[PDB]
């Protein structure tokens, strides 16, 4: 009795303590027992999550009471070496959160369907006993078609059930695709690393019916061309232990404590070792306290502080005391010692293409590809064809390596780097300039738009009996600089205080940063690798890649690692982290998710072009192209609006098409029949005809737009979507905020290769659904919402750039109320598609387009240059100078049999990827043994695929990086191209194999793979580029080796030939609008920028409450003191920020570490969580994606030429945002348009 | 002389890279429930700035801690027993819902039951948890200056920024910022406990941890004042008070606490000190505030010790809680590198949860700068953290060990990188701080590797010990309400039996 | 009438008399976690200093006056004390009371979270209170304490378990009983409502040692 115990007050006194200040009791504490049993589980399960972090966590999903509670980080991954932090914990805010969704306000819990679309559905039903002819019926009436798509955002959602939504949907998909095309259907999901299965869910469905598979990777903005344009490679990077390697390190546009998080003390502990840290960011950002130096630039001119850098590096190390390690490493694995063409202007000469052994009489003795083989000087003066180069790759062996090594007498040779010394004369070269253009938001420096330099020459005899001058890369290079080399060059600096093409001073007035730090840290740096061969490292994010330059901030980058001989080292290197993009067991993955083991090719498209295009932000565009040419190209070989220059790149197979051509392309065969020819060559001449058109060129004519959309995975429409007003006046038809006229309302120039229309089509998609288990801003404009599993809720796997570690998501418990894994909903889809179909779709036969692919012998397409076929400048020659022309036969009865099973092309084909091929056999078998096998049916006796497991086993059992026996075959496969053994590579594990059910158990390393350039070793860690450097492989480029050069006819004519400094862009997208709609309190114009936010991941956790309590609960933009002050803003008062493309409302938070001039609202915070109605657009505030708007640049669109060549997620234009300028302003009625009647007014 | 032990806490704030996960996954283990949805156990906090809840580092106002009167005793500032008793019909100086902020929750299901026809997209907007209400605006949350959020002149009336010159940092390029994460201290002298008028709040005698007995606790909410850390906080639905409770389930079995195994950072370390229990009042009574720090560092013991070893077993610390004591890497940061302080020593409490100081970027200067001591890396005296912030935080306002912590780390750093760079020896900046290679080898061990098992030293707290872990092994967690647990005596009421327990006696001895 | 005489004064004090007993030791020991305060005050300070001191205070001082007084100075002295002390306890505490009572109803934050019971024990106190005073003027009208010398005469008769207690207030003022009455129901309320925390009014604290430690148990 506690009542009693109260007598033995006197008995539980024990002795006192401390001169009578302190009393030991002996008194119960049974009442602990309180909290213990709170902590205390049923099980834990490990999971992960799939969202866009690069973390790749491991964790502990805690159930008690039979429900999920909490999850705590797991800590048993596998140990890195003794002289390494280990991974443990990992984790982030965001994902510890993530309990929160599983019973939440926000959760989804049923299928849901608009109302109004589910009135009509069953009326229509009701007429039409056939499920296509109801969908018909409503589809093809006008006012039918618009009360739903006007619905769309505007309330009305009812409880469905899965049963009726999946007919609507089969129903849909069928009707569009019998009438329109297979491709007139599509689906958007992202970075398929976070969540394999998952994504290859519906990425399996669409692919085997037909429709469209859109990219990522670029849309996103996350895609560095520099990369491709670099080394052939869409990104590789080294892994965050690497980063311990490292003895100097400079974190550029990179908020690593706050978007790195669970890798963040590599970068702190790494410091105790004695590496020295500098954070370059133009705000005092989280990345800054952690740095021993904090260094501030202009946004969006940090290629100029590159430019300067690589200048002092190359004058100290490379020309006045040349550095050993330097010079070998730029002598062996860049293209600096390849030749370069000179060009006859007036009075000069501009730098032309790259010499190749074709030019020469003898052809240098190369028979085969001559024409895609480079040409050098060697030690000796002697003209040369060195291994490695492009046309080496393709058929013929053995010689497509980096042995410094005679392209035709296979003997040892030795680059020489200079012609200086040995030159015919001097030449002056012009040299593009644009660090005098720029808006009044930058500081400019005026020198002249070409700058003359002196290069030493030589003139060479060609082949058809011509005569050129030529010089080196490396020269040119030295020029572009402006490194004066005794020949009294007047554009070349005399000390690095002369203002000139490129210098320290010249530096510091373009961006700001002290000559002094630019000088002092390029030096410091350089002499750190020069020490350590090559351990300098920068790690670089979107603060760099969201610029419409992007291409020139990573360059500038990039030449300072390879002048200094760091990438391919490990703890050296460009670490580019951005989005989660490594699915490491690629080619495992690959198959599964579009279908290739029974139908190729699948349909991919290349996002920023597909969204510019259907969701009309073309007819809205301000920049030109003409305002981006090399002030030495021919103005009028470049006419047009930048989207004629798409339609141009994907007539010549350099990108992808989406719908693919005005035709169904179902229906091309049958036409081709009765014509008596076979399909690929009735396309072709119908092509040259023009009774068969690209899609392309008129995009609006009523049949080359997407009707059906999918969406997973994403949140499109109030995240990722640049342009967000754009889609809802245009795809989905509903309301927007747009501010701005159109081209057509200001009179402007129409596009040459596109129909023109005044009043553009609205309401584009006819079906949008989105799978998701929060009710995001995406499934708010949706038809129909399809309730999906957490991440805690179903199995899959996931990867990451940042560690070696493969691991599972697993299903802590069944998913909740009616909610069903990714991978579940379009089995689902797939089998009522399948039974919907019958009598409307049988064995079809389909005409689908692919551009010319990088890594396939394809990418040898156009050598020279630029030849139209459309243009007459050449014949249309289907995978040279257009895409090619496949043929793809489809049985649409039988679309789940092959859904659920793994398709007969592994083993009639084979698998492969990255241009290598091998024999899967052993693999299948296998399978057929993991997964058991179809009984009867279409796919009697190939192993099935009902579950997420027999999926994920399928991606483990195919992939090199999961399979040593695959791994081993991989690499002796691309030893044959490269005549060198790389088998050893993975020798040593070619007995592992990863399961399943053993990662579940304990994370597992992967294997060294040819997929990759880094190695998976017990005592060197991943660095990227340590393949090429180490086992001789080249890059995938023109050259095999690092380019300096971009020789593409494009790249020179846009200026791009050599790395440049180019001033932000104008959007003009401010002072059509400023001061239209006063509401009586000041505007002003700043730099809009978006950097990730603290509080979520993209937009997911965003509506979370855990994030909104520690955020400042909704939608803020971050101001200066100095602007917050002059616009009369208080911290946290209600504020607009709005432009051309639309407006948003958000909260201010006012703080010193913000510049003036800038703003920043923290990528996405999106729409659907406190967020009042705008003053501007009288309609719920927008987002921040509301004030953007994509504009394309065209050296992003370059095809057909070897490392420039087409892959999905590979190349393409990107969705760059940073550029953009908003007007600001505090807020005066807040007005939440609810008939809440609870509406404030802000005073002043 | 009386030996007892606990497991304290050093944070690296060198390492923190203020991300919240430790508050994150303390909350939804915690403090999830209606009345405490507004209080965080652990909560990280940017400085410069005033804090969670606004300003607790003001005593005058506040009223925490203890002073010492001029007789040499102490006393809570609170008051003394009679003046707290009369403050007990209305705490005048407690702290009310706003000075934390007001919980609020949102209307998702809006977005999901909103009519059709709605004129405008449907959106969720705030309200109260508090009352149930719409709020018109959310005005504050318990992390509002996050990152420097907030007008330079409203974060500088931090508390830490006494005696400063503060005007130059509130120029961008002197800007500054550090984390600041913060649990309970679960001090020596705790003044919570000398300020519960019931009794409630006690130490744990066998691992130091202090709780708040949630059956005895009577909600007089005095303790909420007399804590100076301002870390009790009052459960307005239960009407008792709540903190940190150290995580002593995990504790008691050897494990780390949530907050410590969570943290991203790695930059938490758990180790036992052992200390002198009979010490405590003499070390807290110090007359300068100046000499607490090296007052409480003199009650803490050497555990490699014999003399120390012998008092400790003779006074009941378990065997395995010594060794782990041996190998404490709180003991070794705290009493032997000195890189670890005090957190406000002079609240005069004896804080048991020690902090690194963080280094920073150099400070802005006319150029790049000279190679200085340290060569390419800094000197203590470029940092740009003004050194007399820092202690006013940690060493009260002396600017002595928080200069030795710092120069201490980049001398490791010099160190280190003349090994792995150069590949030579070279310990000029160790022997200017006072460090032998040995030390600085080990220092890089712990801080830079950081293994698991290095980070965490935790024994187990033995409830086996003096208790009946076998009938409790059997029968804990049936909780069918037998209504005889928390009471000595075997009387009951009901009639009943403790379902845990053996009530038939053997008849044989 | 003689019956609801003797219901409410001769048998009704022992009912909730062996109610506020046992009631009180049965949630003592099965209901520590609901034994609190209950305190307000952070949710709204506004006004609470004023109105929680002068309710306590006001309501100490009457409990001590009726405790020695009917419980233990000729009595017409007692009386005058009664009247002019107890008298002024009871403005300040009914003003407390009052304002507490306003602040429970009206302030939002308090309203929100009270319980239906500490609305109901308040109101009651503050009737009883206003009842209390107002049998001021029928005492004056027997300034000899003839009237006192009724009430306590039941009073002590109730306590030592002498039956016939209710003769003893024949003919005093009807005032008088309805206060007897609320006052009597208060404590059959009592172990159902915050008022638990009277029997912790915390006493020992004056002569504790500050630090407290408890050993393993
Ligand atoms: N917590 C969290 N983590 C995530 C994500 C998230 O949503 N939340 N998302 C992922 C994804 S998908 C990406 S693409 C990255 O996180 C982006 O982060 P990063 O730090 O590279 O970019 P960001 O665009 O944020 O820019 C980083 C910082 O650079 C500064 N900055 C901004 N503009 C510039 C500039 O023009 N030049 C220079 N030198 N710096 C600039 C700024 O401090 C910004 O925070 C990554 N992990
Ligand atoms: O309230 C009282 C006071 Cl104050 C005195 Cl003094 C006496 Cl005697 C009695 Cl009976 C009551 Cl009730
Ligand atoms: S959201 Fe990403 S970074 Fe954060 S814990 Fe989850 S996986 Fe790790
Ligand atoms: S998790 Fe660790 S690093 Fe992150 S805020 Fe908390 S203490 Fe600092
Ligand atoms: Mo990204």
């Amino acid at each position: 009795s506690k009542f009693l115990d109260r007598f033995r007050y006197f008995k539980q006194k024990g002795e006192t303590f401390a001169d009578g200040h302190g009393q030991l009791l002996n008194t119960n504490r049974d009442w602990e027992d309180g909290y213990r049993q709170r902590w205390q589980h049923d099980k834990i399960v490990r999971s992960t999550h799939g969202v866009n972090c690069t973390g790749s966590c491991s964790w502990k999903i805690y159930v008690k009471n039979g429900l999920v509670t909490w999850e705590t980080q797991q800590t048993d991954y596998p140990r890195t070496r003794p002289d390494l932090p280990n991974h443990e914990p990992r984790g982030c805010p965001r994902g510890a959160s993530y309990s929160w969704y599983l019973y939440s306000a926000n959760r989804l819990k049923y299928p849901m369907m608009r109302k109004r679309l589910m009135k009509m559905w069953r009326e229509a039903k009701a007429l039409h006993s056939d499920p296509v002819e109801a969908w018909a019926s409503i589809i093809e009436d006008a006012d039918k078609a618009k009360s739903f798509k006007q619905a769309r955002g505007r309330g009305g959602f009812v409880r469905s059930s899965w049963q009726e939504v999946n007919e609507l949907i089969a129903a849909s998909n069928v009707y569009t695709i019998k009438n329109y095309g297979p491709d007139r259907v599509a689906g958007f999901s992202p970075i398929p690393a976070m969540s394999m299965v998952s994504y290859a869910s519906g990425a399996r469905y669409l692919s085997l019916i037909g429709g469209t598979c859109l990219s990522f990777y670029d849309w996103y903005c996350d895609l560095p061309p520099a990369s491709p344009q670099t080394w052939g490679e869409q990104t590789d990077v080294p892994e965050s232990a690497d980063w311990y390697n490292s003895s100097y390190i400079i974190a550029w546009g990179s908020n690593v404590p706050q978007t790195r998080t669970p890798d963040a003390h590599f970068f702190t502990e790494v410091r105790y070792k004695g590496t020295k840290t500098v954070a370059v960011t133009p705000d005092y950002a989280e990345i800054a306290k952690l740095c021993d130096l904090w260094l501030a630039p202009k946004q969006g001119t940090d290629a100029a502080m590159a430019l300067a850098m690589g200048h002092v590096m190359l004058r100290e190390f490379h020309l006045d005391n040349p550095s050993q390690y330097f010079t070998d490493y730029v002598r062996r694995y860049t293209d600096m010692p390849m030749l370069v063409m000179l060009e006859e202007r007036d009075g000069y000469y501009a730098a032309g293409r790259m010499l190749r052994a074709a030019d020469l009489v003898d052809a240098l003795g190369q028979e085969n590809n001559p024409e895609w083989k480079t040409v050098a000087f060697n030690t000796n003066g002697e003209m040369v064809a060195p291994n490695g180069s492009i046309g080496f790759r393709w058929g013929e062996k053995g010689k497509w390596n980096l042995e410094q090594r005679d392209g035709k007498t296979g003997e040892e040779t030795e680059l020489q780097l200079s012609l200086l010394g040995s030159q015919d004369e001097i030449a002056e070269v012009g040299f593009p300039y644009f660090g005098g253009d720029g808006t009044e938001h930058f500081n400019k420096v005026e020198l002249e738009n070409v700058l003359l330099h002196k290069l030493p020459v030589k003139r060479l005899q060609l082949a058809d009996g011509s005569t050129a001058l030529v010089t080196t890369v490396y020269d040119l290079t030295l020029a572009n600089y402006g490194l004066e080399r005794g020949l009294n060059d007047v554009n070349c600096a005399t000390s690095y205080d002369d203002v000139k093409a490129y210098t320290p001073a010249w530096a510091e007035q373009i961006t700001g940063v002290s000559r002094s730090q630019i000088i002092r840290i390029a030096r410091e740096f350089a002499d750190n690798a020069d020490k350590t061969h090559g351990r300098s490292m920068i790690i670089v994010g979107a603060g760099l890649n969201h610029w419409y330059h992007l291409d020139m901030n990573y360059r500038g980058l990039i030449n300072m690692l390879i002048f200094c001989g760091c990438v391919g080292q490990s703890g050296g290197g460009w670490a580019h982290y951005v989005g989660q993009e490594k699915l490491r067991p690629q080619t495992g993955w690959q198959p599964l998710a579009f279908a290739l083991d029974w139908q190729r090719p699948a349909r991919h498209m290349n996002s920023t072009s597909y969204f510019y295009n259907h969701s009309s932000q073309w007819r809205y565009e301000t920049v030109t192209a003409e305002e981006l040419l090399s002030p030495m190209a021919d103005k009028s070989r470049y006419t047009g609006h930048l989207i004629d220059f798409n339609v141009r790149a994907e007539r010549m197979g350099w990108l992808p098409s989406a719908p693919q051509l005005g035709t169904n392309p179902l229906t091309i065969a049958g036409e081709a029949e009765k014509a008596g020819m076979n399909p690929v060559d009735y396309t072709v001449k119908s092509l040259k005809e023009g009774s068969i058109r690209f899609a392309a060129e008129q995009p609006e004519n009523g049949k080359n737009h997407p009707r059906n959309l999918f969406i997973w995975r994403s949140n499109l429409l109030g995240s990722s979507g640049k342009g967000h007003e754009f889609m809802l006046k245009y795809l989905l038809g509903t309301e927007h905020g747009i501010q701005g006229k159109d081209l057509g309302q200001q009179g402007g120039v129409k596009p040459e290769e596109v129909d023109w229309q005044d009043n553009g089509l609205e309401g584009k998609l006819d079906l949008v659904v989105t799978l998701d288990f929060r009710l995001s801003s995406t499934c708010l404009y949706s038809d129909i919402i399809l309730p999906t599993a957490t991440w805690y809720e179903k199995d899959d796997m996931n990867t990451s750039d940042m560690h070696p570690f493969i691991h599972p998501l697993s299903a802590a418990v069944d998913p909740a109320w009616e909610a069903k894994s990714d991978w579940e909903i379009y089995k689902a889809i797939a089998k009522k598609f399948s039974e919907v179909c019958v009598g409307h779709l049988g064995k079809e036969t389909d005409i689908v387009t692919l551009p010319i692919q990088h890594d396939s012998a394809a990418e040898l397409a156009q050598p020279l240059d630029v030849k139209d076929w459309k243009k007459g400048e050449c014949d249309l020659i289907p995978g040279k100078t257009a895409p090619h022309i496949m043929v793809v036969e489809r049985d649409y009865p039988a679309t789940y049999e092959r859904f659920t099973s793994i398709g007969p092309l592994m083993e009639k084909i084979g698998n492969g990827g990255k241009g290598i091929a091998w024999n899967t056999q052993s693999e299948m078998d296998l399978l057929r043994k993991l997964n058991y096998t179809k009984a009867e049916g279409p796919a009697k006796g190939q192993p099935m695929l009902n579950t997420a497991i027999d999926a994920a086993e399928m991606i483990l059992t195919l992939a090199p990086e999961t399979n040593g026996q695959v791994a081993v075959k991989a690499w002796a496969a691309l030893s044959e191209f490269t005549g060198r053994d790389h088998t050893h590579l993975a020798l040593n594990k070619e007995d592992e194999k990863i399961r399943f059910r053993d990662i579940q158990a304990q994370p597992r390393k992967i294997i060294s793979s040819p997929t990759w350039s880094g190695l998976e070793d017990e005592h060197v860690s991943y660095n990227a580029g340590y393949t090429n450097v180490h086992e001789l492989i080249p890059w995938r480029t023109l050259s095999g080796r690092q380019q300096l050069y971009q020789d593409h006819q494009w790249m020179r004519d846009f200026g791009e030939s050599l790395l440049v400094y180019r001033p932000p862009i104008d959007t003009r997208s401010v002072k059509e609008v400023i001061g239209q709609k006063s509401n009586g309190n000041q505007e002003k114009a700043l730099n809009f920028l978006t950097p990730h936010q603290k509080w979520g991941i993209h937009s997911t956790y965003s509506d979370n409450l855990l994030m909104l309590t520690l955020g400042r609960g909704g939608p803020v933009v971050w101001l200066s003191e100095a602007d917050a002050k002059d616009l009369g803003i208080a911290d946290n008062d209600w504020i607009e920020v709005f432009n051309s493309n639309g407006a948003l409302t958000a909260r201010a938070v006012v703080s010193q570490r913000v510049p003036a001039g800038m703003t920043m609202m923290y990528h996405a915070q999106e729409r659907i969580v406190n967020l009042p109605g705008s003053e501007i657009t009288q309609q719920r505030g927008g987002i921040h994606n509301s004030v953007t708007r994509i504009t394309p640049k065209p050296t992003h669109m370059i095809g057909g030429y070897a490392h420039l060549a087409y892959g999905f997620n590979y190349y393409g234009t990107v969705g760059s945002n940073r550029d953009e300028f908003v007007v600001v302003r505090k807020m005066k009625n807040i007005d939440w348009l609810d008939g809440e009647g609870n509406d404030q007014v802000q005073e002043s | 002389m009386k030996i007892r032990s606990q497991v304290g806490m050093v944070l690296n704030l060198d390492k923190c890279i203020g991300c919240h996960t430790c508050s994150v996954t303390a909350k939804n283990v915690w403090t999830s429930r209606e009345g405490v949805e507004y209080a965080w156990f652990n909560n990280v906090e940017t400085k410069p700035g005033q804090g969670f809840p606004t300003d607790w580092e003001n005593q005058e106002k506040y009223k925490g801690g203890w002073i010492r009167k001029i007789n040499g005793k102490l006393q809570p500032r609170m008051g003394n027993r009679a003046m707290l008793l009369g403050k007990i019909f209305a705490n005048p100086h407690l702290p009310g819902i706003d000075d934390y902020y007001e919980p609020f929750d949102f209307d998702y299901q809006n977005l999901h039951t909103a009519p059709e026809g709605s004129k405008s997209q449907p959106i969720a907007r705030p309200r109260s948890l508090i009352t149930g209400e719409r709020m018109a605006k959310i005005e504050k949350g318990p992390n509002w200056e996050d990152d420097l959020g907030g007008e330079f002149d409203k974060l500088a009336k931090d508390k830490n920024f006494d005696n400063i010159q503060k005007a130059m940092y509130s120029q961008f390029e002197n800007t500054f910022m550090m984390y600041l994460p913060r649990l309970c201290e679960h001090c020596l002298n705790p003044a919570c406990v000398a300020t519960c008028p019931s009794g409630a709040i006690y130490k744990r005698e066998e691992d130091g941890i202090v709780l708040i007995d949630q059956d005895k606790c009577r909600g007089w909410r005095m303790c909420i004042t007399g804590c100076p850390y301002k870390k009790i906080y009052f459960n307005w639905k239960s009407g008792k008070s709540e903190k940190c409770i150290f995580c002593y389930p995990r504790i008691e079995a050897g494990q780390p606490t949530v907050c410590s195994e969570t943290c991203v950072g790695r930059i938490r370390y758990l180790g036992v000190l052992l200390y002198d229990a009979d010490a405590i009042e003499r070390a807290a009574s110090t007359e300068n505030e100046k000499d607490l720090y090296q007052r409480q560092l003199d009650v803490f013991l050497d555990p490699n010790d014999p003399k120390v070893i012998e008092q400790a077993i003779k006074d009941g610390i378990p065997l395995s809680v010594i060794e782990a004591a041996q190998q404490s890497p709180v003991y070794k940061m705290a009493m032997e590198w000195k890189l670890a302080l005090p957190l406000h020593p002079e609240y005069r409490t004896l804080p048991m949860v020690w902090y690194v100081p963080p280094l920073s970027p150099i400070q802005s200067a006319a150029d790049a700068g000279e190679l200085g001591s340290n060569g390419i890396l800094p000197d203590v005296e470029s940092l740009r953290i003004p050194v007399q912030y820092l202690a006013n935080l940690l060493t009260a306002g002396d600017t002595k060990p928080v200069l030795r912590a710092l120069k201490r780390m980049l001398a490791m750093r010099h160190y280190k990188r003349a090994e792995t760079v150069d590949g030579k020896v070279d310990t000029r900046a160790l022997e200017e701080v006072g460090l032998t290679e040995a030390q600085a080898q080990e220092m890089y061990r712990y801080l830079a590797i950081a293994n698991y098992e290095d980070r965490f030293v935790v024994p187990s707290s033995h409830r086996e010990l003096a208790r009946e872990a076998f009938p409790e092994k059997n029968g804990c967690g049936f909780t069918f309400g037998d209504g005889c647990h928390g009471s000595d005596t075997k009387f009951n009421l009901f009639n009943s039996r403790r379902i845990d327990a053996i009530d038939v006696t053997s008849k044989t001895e | 009438m003689q019956f609801l005489n003797m219901f409410f004064f001769d048998i009704y004090p022992y009912i909730a008399g062996a109610v506020f007993l046992i009631g009180s030791w049965l949630r003592y020991d099965y209901g520590q976690y609901t034994w609190r305060a209950a305190s307000s005050q952070m949710l709204d300070r506004k006004g609470m200093n004023l109105a929680s001191n002068l309710f306590h205070i006001g309501i100490l001082g009457i409990f001590v006056g009726h405790f020695f007084g009917m419980l233990t100075l000729p009595i017409e002295v007692k009386q005058k004390m009664a009247m002019f002390a107890g008298g002024a306890s009871g403005v300040l505490c009914l003003i407390g009371g009052v304002l507490l009572l306003k602040r429970r109803l009206f302030s939002p934050r308090v309203r929100a979270t009270t319980t239906g019971a500490d609305i109901l024990i308040l109101s009651l106190l503050v009737i009883q209170c206003a009842l209390g005073l107002l049998t001021i003027p029928f005492s004056a009208q027997h300034m000899d304490g003839s009237e006192m010398m009724k009430l306590v005469g039941w009073a002590q008769s109730v306590v030592t378990f002498h039956g016939g207690a209710s003769q003893h207030l024949d003919g005093v003022a009807f005032i008088f009983r309805l206060h007897l009455v609320l006052g009597m129901t208060l404590f059959l309320l009592f172990p159902f409502s915050r008022l638990i925390h009277i029997w912790s009014v915390p006493v020992e604290y004056l002569t504790r040692k500050y630090q407290l430690v408890r050993a393993r148990h």
